[PDB]
């Protein structure tokens, strides 16, 4: 398995 | 102060309990009191009958071990109507809303006629209480059935404050009288009448279990049981007199769970014992005195803040356990006595009870540490500390809270081995009622004594200990326990002391003619491991030996050997989590690398000595301008390079260390910048010439630098020292800075933002770089574990392809935050603790609205005071005003060195910034869902590589590990320096240029270190890209698209993904192998 | 496939990409239009967009040579003006800070030719070349992606020649010293305007360009509130 996170390009993650 | 006051008021109203759920509960337990009165009376009975009365009933009496036997139970048993009363925080009206739920403590005073004056001996009175509780439960159950309330009431037994000697009834509501929504549940406490037993006979020094040894725990259990309402009325008057008692109580209430402090038992192993009552009772003692002169420390006119401050100050500086104890009068000014009882003691002469009996010696120092470190933040004026003190839970993860954790599996765990049960023995039942309590004290004493000064605090916790059991059963049942031991396993949790953690030898008592008592315990404890050894100073002392390892600390060896010898030879000690992190740190190719500790900086020091040799040669050399100073600024000089320096390991990208040379000020410098540098190169050219002649053993060559945009003339000398280290030299000139200031002024208004960016990176490399290394090198000495952690953090960034966009300084400033600002935690003393704290901070860091500013100072000048402080936020607000979304700048990292705050965090793409925070949160969430273990750690340190749109696989012609100085190798530099090119990994350089060509469309990333994260052979590296949203879809073609696109219609084009791949493949040449899109 | 020209006038110029193991009829597309400009050095130029990676002048010599042979047209490329693939030369730092030694879109360049006879020959060939993609894509030309300039670029970790550096520095200092010497004499030579105005020049000044930049870069206290008859009467008015 892997530490995978969806790429956020709108800074919506924060 | 006004800001803090309003913050308190906002905090209170958030946590005030809703008054409707109050009215619901008084509707219930008021009716419950009617049920209590309904219960009939009972006649005098022996144990033989009551067993027959309860033989067939579903209820079983909760006798405490040792259960009464027919011979010693000649005492008779009887029940009579109790005096129903309500006690606890609810009685005082000081409770708050708790999502987990709160508790209502109602007391039942058994009538005095049910006791004899000597019933406090040999668990006499307790056995009367147990049957009294059981007799209630039988009649409550049937009366509960009669009133039809049983459908939504669940009844179970529990231990009051995790005290095995005080079983109590637990009434909870499952989903008109239904109070499940209230999140409240009633406790039925069967206390004694006041002054049934002579309190003098119940002193901590006295005994009450015949076998003589004192019985502090049982003496308190009985005496505390008889003193409940008395302290209620004691707290009641204080609330009346001082208006801010309840407000101070709830602030103390909240502070406690954030630190994981409760009123429950601590001798069992759990951190706790200090709750509201111990907090509130200490309020009244100090409001009535507390000083060594019996002077009032707290005045009743104090506000909530002032009442809380003094006690956080009181606990911090006055010692209540070893040297000094406080006495007060519940029913008389409280006086601080200098004498101590060697245990936490807040004596009460009126009641003759020490409330701090439940406090363990180990927990008290941990409590004192939190009080002191909060007092420092409470006194802090530069920074607001309201959230950290109150709105941050430090108990969520043991690893984050505690440096090292060892889980010990005791043998034969459906009862402990006969030897271990024998070790508990008769003598310790009287001293320690339960084996769980005894084993914890055994583990603490041997572990504390074995480690000694190597640790600051030690906590022993009983994992999987239960406190509530069904009414059908007499005592709690653990699946491993089998009604024998209420636990699964013990975990040894430590706060290590970095200064002496890795000491090779544990110093002991000195030698003498007659072996002293300290020497006696010293030889016996370590046994064969002990030895008498002499040192260079000539001292003869008894000492024992340990061997350092790059995989584990010395502590793991001590705790294993010490614990096996004394507690049990069959125990299993294992801390694999810390082992994995140590292994993930690269192991250098130096002699005795495996035996070297992770705190050793010998590799860096040998690099400095080699620099010192060249440092002398350069000065004695004659130049047209005298050398002002030579300032090493390389990563290894500040103890941060990902791989430790290795002689002749020139494949390490960090092999060439930057050094700033500055000559004496002259007015003959060219005023034209391209002329300025060609004069700079002419210096280094001469430095190369006489260096080659006078010192032929040194080898040298020149190279070009393009880090400063558009400044294409920079040339640097790379010096290959005979020791096997490389140094890179560049000029600094006073004119150079002002020419850049001249550069911005003349530029067109459209070009000025571009030129200032060029100046920003110039000062980042030349001016501010000097300051960063100077401060970090000095501060690193105090923070011993900063050196190991920062590489592992950088190693983590490289695995996920983040170092390419993240400048090394930014990672360092991020990695040092948990140390200069460790609150609400303590300064890390472990690699695992320090690293996870960095990941936690990133997970909770809101870089859009919260600036990151640090005081790069040693632990308690250069500390940021208020004026400089306010200046920096004012900068953040102005920047965020122009950049609210943070697209241009994301991380605002500032300090004394960088007041602007944009120096080391500029130019990072937004996708990388969110990716950095994205991985941290998932990492924290991963730790939440699954505890720390081998599988998780591997999951943390491995890259997904799937979310990337296209992935390119590369393999270098030769393995680069051995030339990189990593132990799974060159011994001299090549005769032709062109051959150096054949053994480099260029992929870091390749990705940089393709970013420039494709910045508008693609964001390519690559692993900057291939020898560390390139598989077994360290030859495999990967280029991963990302297509921006705009060019991912079709666009109308325009001369200004600035991208490689393919036509689809007359007036439409789309990205030509395949053409990009071929350009990557041709540019990679043989290195490129496979493409994944 | 059918697209031969953009409506704005940009002719599409497909190229075949090389065969590589990592990349198992992939094409690269270049967009071109006639460039018109009164300036001489930009005259007789062909505007180009979406250039391949590292396209120097030699890359177009082969391509135009292929076009010349296939269409039997005479065309010679003089030079490729404005080739900044990585943006190093977008701003001239030498000119901006000082005038001595320097008197001075993206993903596009201006392709200069020898004479107008060559450019009309090539652009006719480029039209016929564009038509090929629709009918017979196979006979499209192939871009090598490799040249001697490519190899020098690819070898990034190469120590430069110390001897070459010595000559380059020596020439550059000598030229600068002559220009700096000439500039200093000019300022301190008693400059007089045609109307007999003698310019003031301070000692240690070296360049007149610097004097202009300063001119570009760049009674109340001695006044008394109570001196005249009317002033105190004004004070007298305000006093009451």
């Amino acid at each position: 398995l892997s530490l995978s996170a969806g790429f956020d390009w709108t800074a919506s993650i924060l | 102060s006004n800001i803090f006051k309003l913050q308190i008021d906002e905090l209170l109203e958030q946590v005030k309990l809703k008054q409707k759920h109050v009215l619901k509960v008084e509707k219930f337990l008021h009716k419950l009191y009617d049920i209590l009165q309904e219960i009939p009376d009972w006649e005098e009975k022996s144990l033989a009958e009551v067993d027959s009365f309860f033989k067939n009933k579903i209820v079983s009496v909760p006798f405490v071990d040792p259960k009464p036997i027919p011979q010693n139970t000649n005492y008779k048993f009887n029940y009579k109507k109790p005096d129903i009363s309500l006690i606890g925080s609810f009685a005082l009206k000081a409770g708050i809303y708790q999502p987990n739920g709160s508790s209502i403590d109602t007391l039942l005073t058994m009538p005095k006629e049910l006791f004899e004056k000597k019933d406090f001996l040999n668990f006499r009175c307790l056995h009367k209480r147990s049957v009294y509780l059981a007799y209630l439960t039988h009649h409550l159950l049937i009366l509960l059935k009669k009133d039809k309330l049983d459908s939504f009431l669940q009844l179970e037994y529990s231990y009051f404050d995790n005290d095995p000697l005080l079983p109590i009834l637990r009434i909870s509501c499952s989903k008109d009288y239904n109070f499940y929504k209230t999140r409240f549940s009633i406790n039925l406490l069967i206390g004694f009448p006041y002054k049934v037993f002579e309190p003098k006979k119940l002193l901590p020094n006295r005994n009450c279990i015949r076998i003589l040894p004192a019985t502090p725990l049982y003496n308190f259990s009985v005496l505390s049981s008889s003193t409940h309402e008395n302290y209620l009325k004691y707290l009641y008057k204080t609330k009346k007199q001082t208006e801010s008692f309840v407000e101070a109580t709830v602030l103390g209430r909240l502070w406690l769970q954030q630190r994981g402090f409760s009123s429950n038992m601590s001798h069992s192993g759990s951190l706790g014992g200090f709750g509201t009552f111990e907090f509130t009772i200490l309020m009244a003692a100090l409001l009535n005195g507390g000083g060594i002169n019996s002077n009032k420390i707290l005045l009743h006119g104090f506000s909530s803040y002032q009442l809380f401050k003094g006690v956080i100050k009181y606990l911090a500086t006055m010692d209540l356990c070893h040297d000094g104890h406080l006495q007060f009068h519940s029913n008389p000014a409280s006086k601080y006595i200098d004498e101590g009882f060697q245990t936490p003691t807040l004596f009460d002469k009126s009641t003759k009870v020490n409330i701090l009996t439940k406090m363990t010696v180990s927990s008290y120092q941990i409590l004192k540490e939190y009080a002191g470190e909060t007092l420092r933040m409470l006194n802090n004026v530069v920074q607001d500390q309201f959230s950290n003190i109150f709105l941050t839970n430090i108990s969520r993860f043991d690893n984050l809270k505690y440096d090292l954790c060892y889980d010990v599996q005791l043998p034969l765990g459906n009862n402990l081995e006969t030897s271990l049960a024998a070790t508990f023995g008769s003598m310790e039942r009287v001293k320690f009622i339960t084996l769980e309590n005894f084993l914890a004290h055994k583990i603490t004493n041997v572990a504390r004594y074995a480690l000694g000064d190597r640790i600051k605090y030690i906590q022993i916790e009983m994992v999987g200990q239960k406190s509530d059991f069904p009414i059908t059963k007499r005592k709690v049942y653990s699946n491993t326990g089998g009604n024998h031991f209420n636990f699964d396993f013990v975990r040894v949790k430590l706060i290590v002391n970095p200064s002496e953690c890795d000491k090779l030898v544990t110093k002991g008592p000195a030698h003498s003619e007659t072996m002293s008592t300290e020497a006696a315990v010293f030889k016996n404890f370590w046994g064969i491991k002990s030895s008498l050894r002499r040192f260079k100073d000539g001292s003869i002392t008894h000492c024992c030996v340990w061997s350092t390892s790059s995989s584990e600390p010395i502590i793991s060896s001590i705790v294993n050997f010490a614990l096996q010898k004394h507690v049990s030879k069959k125990a299993q000690i294992s801390n694999e989590t810390i082992k994995k992190f140590h292994n993930f740190l690269p192991l250098p190719n130096l002699p005795s690398s495996a035996k070297t500790s992770v705190l050793n900086l010998s590799s860096f020091f040998n690099l400095k000595k080699s620099f010192d040799d060249l440092y002398k040669i350069i000065f004695q050399m004659k130049l047209p301008l005298s050398v002002k100073s030579i300032l090493p600024v390389g990563s290894a000089f500040r103890y941060t390079s990902l791989c430790q320096p290795v002689p002749f390991a020139y494949s390490d990208p960090d092999f060439f260390q930057d050094v700033i040379l500055e000559f004496e000020t002259s007015p003959k410098w060219p005023d034209e910048i391209t002329s300025l540098e060609k004069a700079k190169t002419a210096f280094l050219l001469k430095i190369q010439e006489e260096l080659s002649a006078n010192s032929s053993t040194y080898r040298s060559f020149f190279s070009r630098d393009e880090s400063i945009p558009y400044n294409l003339e920079i040339v640097t000398l790379n010096i290959l020292t005979p020791e096997g280290y490389g140094f890179k030299f560049r000029v600094l000139t006073e004119r150079d800075e002002i020419l850049y200031l001249r550069a911005i002024a003349n530029a067109r208004n459209e070009l000025k933002p571009e030129l200032e960016a060029t100046f920003l990176k110039f000062t980042a490399k030349y001016l501010a770089s000097v300051r960063h290394t100077r401060t970090l090198e000095n501060i690193s000495h105090s923070y011993q574990f900063y050196s190991p952690v920062v590489r592992l953090f950088k190693r983590w960034l490289d695995t996920h392809l983040l170092l390419g966009h993240i400048t090394d300084e930014l990672a360092e400033l991020i990695a040092i935050k948990p140390f200069v600002d460790p609150a609400p935690y303590f300064i890390p003393g472990s690699l695992e603790n320090g690293f996870l704290k960095v990941l936690k901070f990133i997970s909770q860091w809101n870089w859009k609205d919260d600036p990151l500013i640090l005081d790069l100072v040693k632990p308690e000048s250069e500390r940021l005071t208020l004026a400089q402080y306010k200046g920096i936020q004012m900068n953040f607000t102005n920047l965020r005003n122009s950049d609210p979304n943070g697209t241009h700048l994301q991380f605002f990292v500032a300090s004394k060195n960088d007041p602007s705050g944009i120096l080391y965090s500029s130019g990072i793409p937004l996708p990388i910034a969110t990716r950095l925070t994205a991985l941290a949160k998932v990492a924290v969430n991963l730790l939440q869902t699954h505890g720390l273990n081998q599988q998780t750690i591997n999951l943390l340190f491995t890259p997904g590589l799937k979310d990337y749109d296209f992935v390119v696989d590369l393999r270098t012609p030769i393995g680069l590990k051995s030339s990189c100085g990593i132990l799974s190798a060159p011994s001299n530099f090549p005769e032709n320096l062109n051959d150096l090119s054949e053994k480099m990994d260029p992929t870091y350089q390749l990705v940089k240029y393709l970013n420039l060509k494709y910045k508008n469309s693609l964001i390519l990333s690559s692993r900057k270190y291939i020898g560390v994260n390139g598989g077994e052979k360290g030859d495999k590296n990967v280029i991963t890209g990302l297509i921006k949203p705009l060019f991912k879809g079709a666009h109308k073609f325009r001369v200004n698209l600035d991208c490689n696109v393919k036509p689809v219609d007359d007036e439409n084009v789309i990205l030509n993904k395949e053409a990009i791949f071929h350009e990557i493949a041709a540019f990679g040449n043989d290195m490129v192998i496979n493409f994944e899109t | 496939e059918d697209i031969s020209a953009m409506k704005n006038g940009f002719i599409v110029v497909p190229f075949k990409l090389p065969d590589h193991k990592a990349l198992p009829a992939s094409l690269h597309f270049m967009f071109a239009k006639r460039h018109q400009s009164s300036n001489s050095n930009e005259s007789d130029c062909l505007f180009l967009v979406n250039l391949p990676l590292l396209s120097n002048i030699e890359h177009m010599k082969k391509f135009v040579g292929q076009l010349c042979g296939k269409y039997d047209t005479v065309s010679h490329v003089e030079e490729l003006l404005y080739n900044d693939e990585f943006g190093l030369h977008e701003v001239d730092l030498s000119a901006l800070t000082s005038d001595l030694m320097s008197s001075t879109p993206r993903n596009t360049a201006l392709l200069k030719f020898v004479d107008a006879a060559s450019i009309n020959n090539c652009w006719n060939a480029l039209k016929k070349y564009s038509n090929l993609h629709a009918k017979h894509p196979n006979e499209l030309f192939e871009w090598t992606y490799t040249t001697p300039s490519f190899t020098t670029f690819v070898n990034f970790y190469k120590p430069l020649d110390i001897d070459y550096l010595k000559e380059d520095i020596h020439t550059h200092m000598a030229i600068f010293e002559q220009r700096e010497a000439q500039a200093q004499e000019d300022v301190q030579s008693s400059i007089v305007d045609e109307d007999g105005f003698t310019l003031v020049v301070g000692k240690n000044t070296k360049s007149l360009n610097s004097i202009r930049k300063k001119i570009l870069n760049k009674i109340d206290k001695k006044a008394k509130k109570d001196f005249y008859r009317f002033q105190v009467r004004e004070r007298k008015k305000q006093e009451i």
